[PDB]
């Protein structure tokens, strides 16, 4: 990892390494590379908290691999939740 | 007592962590330093948990059989030179303080405690009356001031490392012919070194970081620092050092400090606003728009 | 230009208006009245090309110091002669005034040379007391800003 | 106690639209709360530049650097020092009026409570914000509040004018919202006759020179065509910024631009 990390391009080549069988939309996938990686969450002096998560959202015309791309994310990542449309209720997706 | 940082009145990792002699030697501000601490304190047969726990409430087992643990596996990672003789003080049902715990708690007591010519005038009085807080602290009755400067003492020690690694790991470090730069512009924290002893305390991290590199050399170091409010530059040249556990073959009269006639040739031929007026004649205040050129002059003045 | 001024005269609103033509400008860098600069021609002859002559009036260059006061005149004589050399250029050939595109790389080299060795004698010179007469910024009637480096 | 915070409907407040078809919350409800607060977005340059740079401090690390030494000085305490004093406080003080502050927190709740009359009159539809007893008991309450801050025994004028101002800049903003248009039933024959006054004043006054709001009453209603509601005409067409300026301590009416 460390040996590889210092390569330059490393970056364009995470990127395209997402979803390789997919053709285009490098974007989406730069997005996704994005959100997979993550921010960092911080606290100033303990009273003021700051989230370091990204959301994505996608939005297009049918038949363009959207949900294709969301079960390689769901393979890709340690630990992943799926849920689509009204199989979800409001105490599925909380506490119950 | 050993070569470690506050063993008394901290943890032992604590103590093994913020150490300059064990950070030199095992490189800590990176992963594989960290990781070969944990690996050390696995082989000792301490727990890592045990060795979190503060000194008093630390296992009595542990900390009667130290010194063989110690003896017996120090020499595998090149820190065999920690182990020495020292003095411990007792008064009563009170508690043991060793002499360089007592001489860290002082420092840290003088250096934190209690239209530019003003600014400066303020920071001066400022460090005239932390010397009486440090007075203080010298008589038995007031030992709250004592614990006072032991715990400024632990923040302090943690900034500097906290900026060391970050010095470290960006490369700021500029190897020059004749002496080696290093210049602090941005970060957090820069307001820490405007007062003398904290750039000497990042001084001496960095000689003992580059002490025990396997780089052979004896460059003198030069570190600046910016103060926004005054827009100075403190500068401090800070001489060489052998490693600490080298023979005495080399040992005579240490290296000697070239920086005083060497500010003092610069400064007499060009009209250079800067500021020669502290004890000590390595120390001097520039103006940030003569740190440049006036540097300049330097690799050209010798001497160093 | 007759034309509008016959138009222009014949309005009832000012029929009692002089109007004078005073030049004819090919190449014309406005910022303010006291800051321009540009290529003028008193009056158009016939058969024979226009006589022009260059012009350049710049307040700016009176708050520099006298070491680079001479070099800002040197180098818009360069700016301006780029930028008619392109602009007959585009004229010969045949949202974005294409007469003017693409001048900025024939000065580009000489002038980033220029300011690298400008720099070094700067940083050579600035703190000696010889050269002190160099390097000092004038006081102006309306000068309010407090500056540091004159290359800059 | 009780600390709310709420959207409206469509996200944002929909200045365009109608209070009434923006804040989904019945009287019964919005009458229990001493303090209203509607907060907008102004989108301004200045303010933008000044919120990112606040921001990125905060992000970059310099926020912790500079807070530390006001909590020293003498501009902030910790969360366990005000926690303790608040404490204290409450344990400790409980003020009481004075006869002087009675009387002009009277005369401000009749004020406050003759407005929403002309108000609910103009716009003939009933206030969605409404103003009740309770919201004299609000001020009571808040002035009594703010006396409690100095260990005061008693509540005094000082307390009661910056217990006024609190309740204008909270509750009576959002009452007041003055919708520059509705298209509704109300000033129906304004719809017109704001385009017919505008067209008479701008061909009577040219773009230089002024008028008075006495002229511009006394003659324009001798023709009979006053409306009652020409008090917020003169401002709509200083809002384009260009039609109206008003100068002089409100008396001169100048004409600045198309
Ligand atoms: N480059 C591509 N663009 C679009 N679809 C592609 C591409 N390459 C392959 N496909 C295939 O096209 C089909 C359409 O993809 P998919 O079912 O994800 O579409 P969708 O409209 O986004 O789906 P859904 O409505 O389930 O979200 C899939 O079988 C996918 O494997």
């Amino acid at each position: 990892f460390r040996k590889i990390s210092r390569d330059r391009g490393i970056i364009d080549k995470i990127i395209s390494s997402m979803a390789p069988s997919i053709y285009g939309h490098r974007d989406i996938k730069t997005a996704v590379a994005c959100s997979l990686f993550g921010g960092v969450p911080k606290n100033v002096n303990g009273k003021h908290s700051i989230r370091g998560d990204i959301n994505v959202l996608l939005l297009g015309d049918p038949g363009t691999a959207k949900s294709q791309i969301l079960k390689y994310v769901e393979k890709t990542a340690h630990r992943a939740v799926f849920a689509t449309g009204q199989g979800a209720s409001a105490v599925g997706l909380t506490a119950s | 007592d050993y070569y470690l940082f506050l063993l008394r009145h901290s943890s032992l990792y604590d103590s093994f962590y913020y150490s300059n002699y064990v950070n030199a030697k095992l490189s800590l501000w990176n992963e594989n330093g960290k990781k070969r601490l944990h690996k050390m304190f696995a082989r000792m047969g301490i727990p890592l948990s045990t060795a979190q726990e503060t000194w008093l409430y630390m296992d009595h087992s542990i900390k009667r059989e130290l010194g063989i643990i110690f003896d017996k596996n120090l020499d595998r990672y090149g820190l065999q030179d920690i182990i020495r003789d020292g003095f411990v003080r007792t008064l009563g049902y009170r508690g043991s303080i060793s002499a360089s715990e007592f001489v860290e708690a002082l420092t840290a007591l003088l250096e934190v405690g209690n239209n530019s010519a003003q600014k400066l005038t303020n920071l001066r009085k400022r460090w005239v009356s932390n010397f009486w807080l440090s007075w203080d602290a010298l008589d038995d009755r007031k030992v709250e001031l004592l614990n006072r400067g032991i715990q400024l003492a632990q923040d302090l020690q943690r900034a500097i490392f906290n900026t060391g690694v970050a010095i470290l790991e960006k490369k700021l470090i500029k190897h020059l012919r004749i002496y080696r730069l290093c210049v602090l512009q941005d970060g957090p924290d820069l307001d820490l070194y405007r007062n003398p002893l904290t750039l000497l305390r990042l001084g001496n991290w960095l000689i003992e970081c580059c002490a025990e590199s396997e780089d052979k050399q004896l460059l003198p170091m030069v570190l600046a620092s910016i103060d926004e409010n005054t827009d100075t530059y403190l500068v401090a040249g800070l001489t060489p050092r052998y490693p600490r556990g080298l023979d005495t073959i080399h040992t005579k009269k240490p290296i000697l400090n070239n920086f005083s006639m060497a500010f003092q040739q610069i400064t007499a031929e060009t009209d250079a606003k800067v500021r020669i007026d502290n004890f000590e004649s390595s120390i001097i205040e520039i103006r940030r728009e003569d740190l440049s050129p006036f540097l300049e002059k330097l690799t050209l003045s010798g001497l160093l | 230009s007759q034309y509008m001024m016959k138009a222009v005269r014949t309005n009832p609103m000012f029929s009692y208006l002089d109007l004078n033509i005073k030049r004819y400008w090919d190449l014309l860098i406005w910022m303010d009245k006291f800051n321009f600069s540009g290529l003028a021609c008193i009056e158009i002859e016939e058969k024979e090309n226009q006589d022009y002559t260059a012009v350049s009036q710049w307040q700016l260059k009176k708050f520099l110091s006298p070491i680079y006061q001479p070099e800002f005149e040197d180098w818009m004589m360069i700016i301006l002669d780029s930028m008619l050399k392109t602009k007959q250029s585009y004229l010969k050939l045949n949202s974005v005034e294409n007469s003017l595109n693409g001048f900025s790389h024939l000065f580009s080299k000489p002038l980033m040379k220029r300011v690298k060795k400008l720099f070094k004698n700067q940083q050579e010179f600035i703190l000696d007391p010889q050269y002190e007469a160099d390097y000092v910024i004038p006081v102006l009637p309306g000068s309010h800003l407090n500056v540091k480096n004159p290359l800059l | 106690s009780v600390l709310a915070a709420a959207n409206p409907i469509y996200g944002r407040y929909d200045d365009l639209k109608s209070p009434g078809d923006n804040i989904d919350f019945q009287t019964t409800i919005l009458s229990r709360f001493d303090m209203i607060f509607i907060v907008k977005d102004d989108h301004n340059e200045e303010r933008d530049i000044s919120i990112a740079n606040h921001v990125i401090n905060i992000h970059t690390g310099n926020a912790n650097a500079m807070q530390n030494q006001q909590e020293e000085n003498g501009s902030e305490i910790s969360i366990e020092k005000m926690k303790r004093y608040i404490t204290y406080c409450r344990l400790k003080c409980a003020p009481r009026l004075s006869p002087q502050a009675a009387e002009k927190l009277s005369s401000n709740f009749v004020t406050i409570r003759k407005q929403l009359l002309i108000n609910e009159l103009e716009s003939t539809e009933r206030s969605s914000i409404p103003i009740t007893i309770r919201q004299l008991e609000a001020i009571i309450r808040i002035t009594e509040s703010l006396a409690k801050l100095e260990l005061s025994p008693i509540a005094q004028e000082r307390h009661v004018d910056e217990a006024i101002r609190l309740f204008q800049a909270s509750t009576m903003d959002a009452a007041s919202q003055d919708p520059i248009g509705g298209l509704n039933q109300a000033s129906g024959t304004s719809l017109s006759e704001i385009r017919r006054f505008e067209q008479e004043l701008k061909r009577r006054l040219p773009i230089g020179w002024s008028t008075s709001y006495q002229t511009l009453r006394r003659e324009f209603v001798d023709t009979h065509r006053f409306s009652q509601l020409a008090l917020d005409k003169a401002l709509y067409a200083l809002e384009k910024h260009e039609t109206i300026q008003l100068r002089h301590q409100g008396q001169n009416i100048y004409r600045s631009g198309v």
